[PDB]
């Protein structure tokens, strides 16, 4: 689920994930088994959006493969219950019953929230955390759990369920439900919209349970594990380096000091950045990462194993 | 920021923390200021 | 120089730091007691005005048996 | 991501004996243990008496040591928040630069590979008692204070002029358990006698 | 004279609670036996009544009750606990019932729990200092015979070691001033393995003529959890004012009683109170509380020693923020003494004592007294100030004075607070070592000392 | 006549009390339980009962007392020890022998076949009286005469008027037919504790509080029937206070009045009481208690009578002014009565208001601070007397900014401020100039300046003092007193000497145990012309330190004089300092 | 309205800017009628203001509606409705320019605060009322000027 606040491009980046997505084994993947066949459910969107979402799919020649289940604002509210069930079901016999891999797109988890808040308040029922239904866990339970890989067939869901945080936090019940249950939480922060970076997505807040099993000597870089947890760790270290120097000034700072705040500022700038129509092949996001971390010397790399670092610390 | 027990917490213990860091500083101010109204008079 | 420095950053801490995290605070406080707590005596308290007039209705039906 | 004042939380602590709580801020910067050994506790550590006496008269000292480095570190981290480095003396220097190690060496583990897959107790208490050892070591040779320098410019020489025994005590966390205990246990003693001929051959010349 | 009417009209279960349908003339709080279907025996207290109804929570649980299998055998009383002289000396559960292997109490009278308070013009001032054995209490934070002190503790804080240490070496101070002292000891809601400790503890003391284990586990039924600390205040109150016996009363996790008390709240389906707790909650443990004090007319007297575990480590909690009132006192453990390995944690310089200066006096303990406790607490704090002064300007700059208060500090913090587990200390040689630690500075130097006593003790 | 019928903890329901009244007390059970009704639905009640309703059996008697929470006033009242809900406690010890108060004790508040010694005014036996009429007084003990007002809601021409001899309170000591029909009134007045007491007029406050402490008769002042509020949570100030009060007030009585504080503690007040002993200024020696009653209700006791002892109290100060006396009554602790009343609504399940005291609460607390006053009486004859309430408050941890506190400060019209960094300092009036104000002197300048013209100045003098003490406090923070001018200089050393001479008293020492206005007057002009014609005169600060030595001694020294050379002394020697401090400062300038 | 905290002289400002109230005059008859609301004021601020409108002699002229706060909190909410309608017969059914005056509004906040907690309404913000801000509408939104005729208030 891709966690977002209102204004910020979470619809942008959807299209641009949609339009985007592909396999990666060995960068050999007709395919249309091997096309992902989206169904995008739409519950509770600005007509602007809806009509946004449809250009998109129809320019990227799609048109013959996508799905739309629509819910508009000024549709009536309590379909909004129903929308994503219906998009969840068509995804499972496009997926399991016909062998299709098969992406979703569900938009706007708050507006269904909206909906359980309105449907539960009608039947004067006991209220949860902020008058939430007691049993929002359960719904959202049972909206998420339905996607995923199964044995005896060769189709596939998964689904990026994006998300509005009402007053961009967390410890809100539907985030709060969803980050427990959903087994990800892609970040966009206010923060880096502010300074006009294109993808906000914070990489420090982000987290991907499968992220160990996708990546992997057989389908990636080896050092793709060691690259991650570097990257992580130095951008964390500096942005604590950073808070420090804010206050005892930029001639306090020390060497490493330094290092890190320019790491952080190639980082932000050079690496998170990215065109909105243009990719980037996953080795050259590796050799991207890599020249980020050729910043520090080969002391400082204490996450990077040596037998990776003699591979690429030169290149 | 958002409010939350957990925020109530951290800014209290962020409060506590800047009140004992200024009476450190002032700690330190005061002994220089000592320091440097030392070598006035010896310059005098 | 040194003196300054201190007294600059002493200055900067009393007055701006400290008088930037005690209204944080407060506002904090005021957040979840003055609406949050409020809201749950009263979502229990129309819970509780339910479940009387649920009784109310039922002895009503009762008697007019 | 909630404090302990959730109510299912504070009914746990208020029941359960030993409290591994990890933090996010170590997981952040992926510390992959991630154990916050400030908030964590085990009200077992009095039952163990036992057992920890019989395997190792000496553990519970050196555990408590390390406990105390830890401390005084968490504590004067704050101070140098705001002042910084500058003010640290030796003993300040030295017990960072323990706990450092210990931090990085002790406390992480990746788990993923066969130096941290699994770690017997004996290598654990004996890469413990090493760390340990060298700041019991360190902390009386900057107390002593010979060559009319001492302190600080007597950390500065063993973290330069006796830096591999450092280097090897960092790296301590890769002997491979597969090799038995009667290797790695020699291992140990070896570098645990070379970390007793440092602080001493450093004392030789006063500094 | 009259046998007990055992109804048999269960018309709703639900939860704890059971609502008989017809019982004729019921009590209040009366009590109540329900023999099961199975044949099984339970124990209920009778809630809230109505015409004709009454609803009875049911101790251990309602598994397995039916509406049509299941009496219940009315009582017609309000739980008078048994009591007598011979109740000492052994472990009783929660409710009362003993498991020391031992017979029943055979009772010299039926006292009702919840006992009728204390006319305020018949208390009196408490006197006279109790031995506690523990450095950090008798020194800078006395007690004196009729306080209610606190213990603020959190989870994972060694309250209970604090608690066994202090059930096994109280005593009185007033042995060489020239025994009638018992513990009434209550534990409410402790965990499954610190019931074995406490087991352990009162089963090998030394002392067992003394002490009286009113034990209650967290597993056991909490309506059991409730009356347990009633049960014990009524059983200290009885050997205090109608025996003539000097009581001390500890009672551990006061926090848990609380919660006890809005879980029960809850059940009579009663609008919870401010931050959760009910609002009753400050009447309850001023209930609890105020039993203690000094009576003119009797020679006994009631000291309350009662541990609270403050949550999330603040004070600001409803339990903490409300015993604060009632009590007169705060001896708080700190998290951070435990980290830095000192056995007691105490944090003598935030702790205090509201009326300690009666405890302090000629007659009773030693005269110097307030003058070592007062010398002590100033040089700790300058000792503390020092140590975070020298964190910031090198320690070079540190006058003489400076390094005679850091070396004072760490003498104190590593020979006098770190006392053992075992290591019982009378007041008179902890003053002793108080004089050790303080005797480093010179005569003139300690400024808080009067006159005529640095000339008495300042020579050794 | 009336039965249970449903109890739920404290809230009871009673059944056939079709002619019961909202907030009527009632007896409830065998065991006499007392209670009080709250919701008349239906024909049934609902009742909340104070003491504990465990063992409350269905069907149980409940008897009405067709009479709302009220108190028994008349002859002995003084002296006694009272509970929350007017249950003399002493009585009840002695009567029941045993020290736990009995679960539904029946004592009468007074003893009704105790004899008091009464004697009728000049009245004729067929004479016109009205409410309010003193037809007789009666000494019910030495040097503490009680008048018996006939009750208010009462007159008609007189037809039986008791001749002087011994009595006691069930006697009908008067009889008087207003219409044809006759009523006979007895010594025993009964009135609500909620209703105030019937006025004639509400007066200007135009007397000081002389509290017999410098800090608080000069630089901050209190008016009688006025206002007063004290921060005290520690340092014994309010103690000592009360105790000044008690000894020292031109208060005629004293109601102290405890609710929900420390049990201990009040035993301490309530033991330290009859320990404290007063003189007369005819030169004999009484008993505080003589004219002090005490109205003590702690923790243990139920919060219905917490929340009624305030009440109960201000009745009872409001009965003894209405015979003309100055009375003062003192608050023990009102955050203690806001955590009962708190604790009351979250029974009654009322709407949470700001940090969850009830909306009511001070719109409470006004109304019942509002009835401290200077007040004519009512009927004849002509006399005046007062209210004065001290009721101290506890913020926690000192912020004040809890409700309660927000609505003292708010009503109470001056405010003392005792301050614990004083008392640390070894402060013994631990009033903290700083913070404390007296927005009454104003309308006291009529007798300020009465009794001395000059005094008003002095007393701006000293503020400005004051004002400037500070200024001179960062002045040598910053730069130290090197910087600070003679005028300067001169300034903060009368500042310091002023703090540490005369704005501080001595309390325990018997030559500054009472500080009579005649001293204080005298010291604060000793002390500010002094002040000024050092000032004028910039001279080296130096040279005149130097050479005011003796000045100096004499200045710091007219605290030192004991009062028992009197005023005519006294102000003669203080007279003569002040005359030659001025001639030294004048002629060696 | 004046915005000031508690303790401060607003009091005595209102008291002045009420005596010394007049038109620009850059006409007696029409001149400023004064209608002096006192929601829940003080004994001593009641004589106060008797005494001070009594000296300036300007009682011809002034209307007060006192309200102590001894009286009971739900006849204080009807004090202000008193008040501006008598200044609405004065200024528009007569013609004279009214200025109406109401002191401690905050007590008109916390009376409204204490009957709506006893009716158990829906709170806002500070357990305050939900329909507050309709009451202090139509107890402030009566100032101005109508078209046909010569009132102002």
């Amino acid at each position: 689920p891709l966690f977002s606040a209102a204004g910020l491009p979470h619809n942008e980046i959807a299209a641009q994930i949609c339009r985007q997505a592909g396999l990666v084994k060995r960068l050999e993947k007709d395919g249309e088994e091997d096309n992902f066949a989206i169904v995008f459910a739409a519950m509770g969107v600005n007509m602007e959006t809806a009509q946004f979402f449809k250009r998109d799919f129809e320019e990227n020649g799609s048109m013959e493969r996508v799905t739309l289940f629509l819910n508009l604002a000024n549709d009536p509210t309590i379909e909004r219950i129903i929308t994503p069930r219906i998009a969840l079901t068509t995804a499972e016999y496009l997926a399991y019953e016909c062998g299709k891999h098969v992406l979703v797109i569900l938009t706007d988890m708050s507006s269904y929230a909206d909906a359980l808040r309105e449907v539960s308040a009608a039947r004067e029922e006991v209220p949860g955390r902020r008058g939430y239904p007691g049993y929002m866990y359960t719904d959202l339970a049972q909206i998420y759990e339905r996607a995923g890989r199964i044995e005896g067939r060769k189709g596939s869901i998964t689904q990026i369920p994006i998300l509005t945080m009402p007053n961009d936090d967390i410890t809100h019940p539907t985030p709060d439900l969803t980050g427990y249950i959903t087994e990800g939480q892609i970040y966009i922060d206010r923060q880096l919209q502010n300074r006009q970076i294109y993808p906000p997505i914070n990489v420090l807040p982000s987290l991907s349970r499968l992220m160990k099993s996708a990546i992997g000597e057989g389908m990636t870089r080896r050092d793709h594990s060691d690259v991650s947890n570097q990257l992580y760790a130095n951008y964390a270290i500096g942005k604590d380096v950073q808070a420090m120097k804010a206050v005892v000034g930029e001639e306090a700072l020390s060497s490493e000091d330094l290092l890190y705040l320019e790491f952080l500022d190639k980082f932000e700038r050079k690496f998170v950045a990215q065109g909105a129509y243009d990719s980037r092949n996953i080795f050259q996001s590796l050799d991207l990462a890599w020249t980020l971390l050729r910043i520090f010397p080969r002391e400082l790399l204490h996450r990077i194993p040596g037998k990776t670092l003699d591979q690429y610390y030169s290149r | 920021v958002v409010p939350t027990v957990t925020m109530l917490g951290v800014m209290k213990s962020r409060l506590v923390g800047a009140t004992r860091g200024h009476a450190l500083l002032k700690k330190k101010s005061d002994a220089l200021t000592v320091q440097f109204r030392q070598i006035l008079k010896n310059i005098v | 120089l040194t003196l300054d420095e201190a007294i600059k950053t002493t200055n900067r801490r009393v007055n701006a730091l400290e008088n930037v995290v005690k209204p944080r605070l407060e506002n904090t406080i005021t957040y979840i007691k003055g609406e949050l707590d409020e809201l749950e005596r009263e979502d229990f308290f129309r819970l509780k005005k339910i479940q009387g007039y649920k009784k109310r209705e039922i002895e009503r039906q009762l008697a007019s048996s | 991501g909630g404090d302990f004042s959730d109510p299912v939380t504070s009914a746990t602590l208020s029941i359960v004996q030993v409290f591994w709580g990890l933090d996010k801020k170590l997981a952040q910067r992926k510390h992959f243990p991630s154990v916050n050994w400030l908030i964590s506790y085990s009200k077992y550590s009095t039952a163990l008496e036992s057992f920890y006496e019989q395997f190792d008269p000496d553990f519970i000292n050196i555990r408590t040591k390390a406990r105390e480095v830890l401390q005084r570190e968490d504590d004067l981290n704050e101070i140098v928040q705001l002042v910084g480095k500058d003010a640290l003396a030796e003993g300040d220097k030295i017990t960072l630069e323990t706990a450092k190690l210990l931090r990085e060496d002790y406390l992480a583990q990746n788990a993923f590979t066969p130096y941290d897959k699994f770690c017997p107790f004996y290598k654990s208490v004996w890469m413990m008692r090493n760390i340990i050892h060298f700041y019991n070591l360190a902390n009386q040779a900057v107390e002593k204070g010979a060559g009319m320098d001492g302190q600080k410019i007597t950390y500065t020489l063993i973290k330069h002029r006796l830096g591999d025994l450092f280097y090897r005590l960092v790296s301590q966390k890769f002997e491979d358990p597969a090799e038995g205990e009667p290797a790695l246990v020699a291992k140990f003693k070896k570098l645990h006698e070379d970390l007793t001929a440092g602080f001493r051959a450093l004392e030789d010349e006063t500094r | 004279l009259e046998v007990a009417m055992e109804y048999r009209t269960v018309t709703g279960v639900a939860g704890p609670l059971v609502i008989l349908d017809k019982v004729k003339g019921p009590k209040y709080y009366e009590i109540v036996n329900i023999r099961l279907g199975d044949g099984t025996m339970r124990r209920g207290q009778v809630l809230e009544v109505d015409g004709e109804k009454a609803v009875v929570q049911v101790f251990e649980g309602t598994s397995g009750i039916d509406n049509k299998f299941t009496t219940v055998q009315f009582t017609g009383e309000v739980l008078k606990t048994p009591v007598s002289l011979d109740m000492l000396g052994r472990i009783f559960n929660g409710s009362g019932k003993p498991i020391d292997n031992g017979p029943p109490i055979l009772p010299e009278a039926y006292l009702d729990i919840s006992g009728s308070s204390i006319n305020p013009s018949e208390r009196t001032y408490p006197e006279e200092m109790i031995q506690t054995g523990i450095s950090t209490i008798d020194v800078m934070n006395s007690i004196a015979r009729g306080q209610k002190i606190p213990l603020f503790s959190a989870a994972g804080l060694p309250h209970n070691e604090i608690a066994a240490q202090i059930c096994r070496q109280a005593g009185l101070v007033k042995r060489l001033e020239k025994d009638n002292f018992a513990i009434v000891f209550a534990a409410m809601g402790v965990n499954m393995e610190t019931a074995q400790f406490f087991k352990r503890d009162f089963e090998e003391n030394g002392s067992m003529e003394r002490v009286t284990l009113f034990l209650n586990l967290a597993n056991d039924p909490t309506i059991e959890r409730i009356i347990t600390p009633r049960i014990a205040l009524t059983t200290a109150e009885y050997l205090a004012y109608e025996c003539g016996k000097h009581v001390l009363v500890i009672l551990t996790d006061m926090s848990s009683y609380a919660d006890a008390l809005r879980e029960v709240s809850a059940a009579r389906e009663e609008v919870p109170g401010r931050r959760g707790y009910p609002g009753y909650m400050y009447t309850d443990l001023a209930q609890i509380y105020e039993r203690a004090g000094r009576i003119e007319g009797r020679k006994g007297s009631i000291t309350q020693i009662p541990i609270l575990t403050m949550p999330n480590d603040d004070i600001t909690h409803p339990t903490p923020d409300l015993t604060g009132y009632i009590t007169e006192g705060q001896i708080y453990i700190d998290r951070q003494l435990q980290n830095r390995q000192i056995y007691p944690p105490i944090n003598v310089l935030p702790s205090l004592s509201r009326l300690m200066k009666s405890a302090i006096g000629e007659g009773m303990t030693r005269r110097d007294h307030s003058d070592v406790s007062n010398q002590l607490y100033a040089n700790y704090a300058i000792g503390k100030d020092v140590q975070a002064m020298k964190a910031v300007v090198g320690e070079e700059a540190l006058s003489s004075e400076d390094l005679l208060y850091l070396e004072f500090l760490d003498k104190f913090e590593r020979k006098f607070v770190a006392q053992g587990a075992y290591d019982s200390r009378n007041i008179f040689q902890s003053l002793d070592l108080a004089w050790t630690l303080l005797r480093i500075f010179p005569r003139e130097l300690l400024h808080r000392i009067p006159g005529k006593t640095l000339d008495q003790y300042y020579s050794r | 006549y009336g039965y249970v019928r449903k109890v739920s903890g404290p809230v009871v329901i009673a059944d056939g009390m079709n002619g019961a009244a909202m907030y009527e007390l009632v007896r409830v059970g065998h065991d006499n339980l007392i209670g009080e009704i709250i919701r008349l639905e239906g024909d049934s009640a609902t009742i909340q009962v104070y003491e504990e309703t465990a063992g409350l059996m269905v069907n149980d008697p409940v008897l009405r007392t067709h009479k709302p929470l009220s108190v028994e006033l008349g002859p002995g009242i003084l002296g006694n020890i009272f509970d929350g809900i007017q249950r003399p406690l002493k009585t009840i010890a002695i009567r029941s022998g045993d020290v736990y108060i009995p679960r539904g004790v029946s004592v009468p508040a007074l003893d009704k076949d105790t004899l008091w010694e009464f004697q009728p005014k000049k009245i004729g036996e067929g004479d016109l009286l009205t409410g309010g009429d003193l037809y007789a007084t009666v000494f019910e003990n030495s040097l503490m005469q009680h008048h018996v007002a006939l009750p208010p809601d009462a007159m008609g021409k007189v037809t039986y008027v008791a001749p002087a001899g011994q009595y006691s309170l069930k006697d009908t000591v008067l009889e008087l037919e207003f219409q044809g029909v006759k009523k006979s009134f007895t010594m025993l007045q009964a009135w609500p504790v909620r209703t105030p007491r019937p006025v004639s007029s509400k007066l200007a406050a135009d007397t000081p509080l002389l509290t017999g402490q410098r800090v608080l008769d000069a630089l901050f002042p209190s008016v009688l029937g006025g206002t007063c509020a004290i921060p005290g949570a520690f340092g014994c100030g309010k103690t000592v206070i009360s105790q000044a009060l008690s000894k020292y007030s031109n208060s005629d009585t004293v109601v102290y009045v405890g609710c929900g504080e420390r049990g201990n503690e009040m035993a301490e007040v309530l033991m330290d009481f009859p320990q404290l002993t007063m003189t007369l200024p005819d030169g004999r020696e009484e008993s505080v208690m003589k004219r002090t009653t005490l109205v003590a209700n702690t923790s243990n006791m139920p919060v219905a009578a917490r929340e009624a002892s305030i009440y109960t109290g201000i009745t009872i100060a409001e009965y003894f002014r209405d015979m003309g006396y100055n009375v003062s009554m003192m608050a023990d602790s009102t955050s203690r009565w806001a955590e009962a009343l708190r604790e009351i609504s979250g029974r009654l399940a009322e709407m949470p208001a700001d940090s969850g005291y009830p909306a009511y609460l001070a719109a409470r607390l006004a109304s019942f601070y509002e009835r401290a006053g200077k007040v004519k009486c009512l009927g004849g004859p002509e006399r005046t007397g007062s209210v004065t309430i001290v009721g101290a408050v506890s913020p926690p941890g000192g912020d004040f900014s809890d409700p309660v506190t927000s609505a003292t400060l708010s009503i109470v019209q001056v405010f003392w401020g005792l301050d614990k960094k004083l008392a640390q300092r070894k402060h013994f009036p631990s009033v903290n100039w700083l913070i404390s104000y007296s927005k009454y002197s104003t309308a006291l300048e009529s007798f300020y300046e009465q009794f001395d013209p000059d005094f008003i100045n002095i007393r701006t003098k000293a503020r400005e003092v004051l004002q400037r003490e500070d200024d001179l406090n960062e002045i040598v923070q910053l730069v130290g007193k090197d910087a600070l001018a003679e005028g300067d200089k001169i300034t903060l050393e009368t500042a310091k000497l002023l703090r540490e001479d005369y704005l501080a008293q001595n309390a325990f020492t018997p030559y500054d145990k009472f500080c009579p206005f005649y001293k204080s007057v005298w010291m604060m002009r000793n002390i500010i012309h002094f002040y000024n014609l050092a000032n004028q005169a910039v001279i080296t600060y130096t040279l005149i330190k130097h050479r005011l030595g003796d000045l100096f001694y004499r200045l710091v020294s007219q605290k030192f004089e004991d009062p028992a050379e009197g005023e005519p002394a006294l102000v003669a020697k203080f007279k003569k300092l002040h005359e030659d401090l001025t001639a030294g400062f004048r002629a060696l300038e």
